[PDB]
């Protein structure tokens, strides 16, 4: 529970094309295998000062957010077991850091390249019609001289 | 561990939003309960004889021996408007046996939605509409405002 | 002690990101309760053997584990043979509860159809398409700047 071999896997989520669609969560697998035995117990995970509902694990940091307000990667999160939650549950409402609490261990993330594309990818195969407006023009020139 | 419960996170509920319930039932019974089929429709609150709506049930005949639960999903939008009114939703178990019937061994529930637009586009037809509004009401006013001014003191009009 | 089981629905995400994209179908789970589940079962029972080919053949997963320790696999790697019509049906995620036992049942298919053309002869098929033809870009403007460049 110590992390003592820390396993720093990171890689990053699609998210889709978030300037159209509306499937903007940017969850990233940052995996860590760390040298603990974590099973069976909610290891909670505070990043920002936001705790995430952890479900077998997550270790893949979700934050579902639009583009425009998620375009971070790197960000501190910190895991703690259930005593160290109990703790801060008692802790937070006496205005307390989230390090002054005996945590479990933190976790770095550094996802920098958020959201990738063009907005729109299929309208502007409609602007291929545009190109007959220049032998339309002709005609007209033709009509004309 | 866990226990039989029914829950709907959070009661932020637009205009015809879509809710969710999930209930698992622990069975207390002396035997495996098999659910063939499982209620779940929505309707006027006052007057539930009448099926207005019929909302889609997917059967199950879940098998969960007893003190033991199994989970299941459903998923509602009310397609007419509605606010401050539960409806049923009422649990009704329907194991059956060998001999062909179903014994009805049978609580309520609550819903509730603040409605602001609805269509493809409620906030565009809206705005159109209090734009017309607006337009209507100026071009009125700058009409009179015209008539009055292009005349004498508004006095012996009466 | 709460409810909040799986949900892994398949969207359709992209439909576009790369040439040769295979896709990576991932499984998301929320729940909060301090219970346990046992045998998850991962089935490829509704895919398009013509569009997409699974790794492992027929996917029958079985982890039985419920910890934040690790999971055995839920990036299933479909790897497309050819260009067209491509169908994200659906993906069977069923649980043998060990509470219970029976096959919790529940696979979410949806209609998402969509289309990448020859890479090679959206955007890099149209983008070709498009840049095909190139006599009839030029030609038709070399002949008119002749004339001008005759009249002028």
């Amino acid at each position: 529970e110590a992390c003592v071999e820390p396993q720093i896997t990171p890689s990053y989520y699609t998210t889709s094309d978030a300037v159209i669609s509306t499937e903007t969560v940017f969850i990233v697998e940052i995996s860590l295998t760390c040298k603990n035995r974590v099973q069976n117990m909610a290891l909670y995970a505070d990043v920002s000062g936001k705790q995430f509902p952890v479900t077998r694990g997550q270790y893949q940091v979700s934050w579902s957010l639009d583009h425009k307000s998620a375009h971070a990667g790197t960000y501190e999160v910190r895991f703690f077991d259930e005593e160290s939650y109990s703790l801060l549950r008692k802790a937070q409402r006496n205005n307390e850091d989230v390090s002054v609490i005996p945590p479990l261990f933190t976790v770095s993330v550094d996802h920098r390249g958020t959201w990738n594309p063009w907005v729109s990818t299929e309208v502007l195969a409609a602007a291929i019609g545009l190109v007959i407006y220049y032998l339309a023009f002709s005609a007209k020139s033709h009509i004309q001289a | 561990s866990a226990d039989t419960t029914i829950l709907f996170k959070g009661e932020d509920f637009p205009a015809n939003n879509i809710v969710k319930f999930l209930v698992g039932f622990t069975n207390k019974g002396t035997e495996d309960f098999i659910v063939e089929s499982l209620d779940a429709s929505f309707r006027y609150p006052q007057d539930y004889q009448f099926y207005i709506q019929n909302f889609t049930a997917l059967p199950l005949n879940t098998v969960v021996p007893p003190q033991r639960q199994a989970t299941f999903e459903y998923s509602f939008i009310p397609a007419e408007p509605m606010g401050g009114r539960p409806f049923g939703l009422v649990i009704n178990l329907n194991y059956k046996d060998l001999n062909g019937n179903v014994f009805q061994d049978a609580f309520n529930q609550t819903v509730t939605i603040i409605e602001r637009e609805d269509g493809l586009d409620g906030e565009t037809i809206f705005m159109y509409m209090f734009l017309a509004g607006l337009g209507l009401l100026v071009v009125v006013g700058l009409h009179q405002l015209l008539e009055s001014r292009k005349r004498k003191r508004p006095i012996q009009k009466v | 002690e709460e409810g909040a089981r799986l949900l892994a629905s398949k969207s359709l995400l992209n439909r576009y990101a790369v040439e040769g994209r295979d896709l990576t179908l991932q499984y998301n789970i929320y729940n909060v309760g301090s219970s346990a589940a046992l045998d998850v079962e991962l089935s490829d029972d509704s895919f398009p053997p013509e569009d997409f080919g699974i790794v492992s053949g027929m996917l029958n997963v079985k982890w039985d584990r419920i910890a934040p320790a690790s999971n055995v696999s839920h990036t299933v790697v479909l790897r497309p043979l050819k260009a067209g019509y491509f169908n994200f049906t659906s993906a069977t995620v069923t649980y043998l509860a060990q509470e219970d036992g029976p096959v919790v049942i529940g696979f979410t298919s949806a209609p998402g159809q969509g289309g990448i053309l020859a890479q090679r002869e959206h955007f890099l098929d149209w983008a070709a398409f498009g840049v095909m033809t190139l006599p009839s870009i030029g030609v038709p403007l070399l002949l008119w700047y002749s004339s001008k460049r005759k009249y002028d």
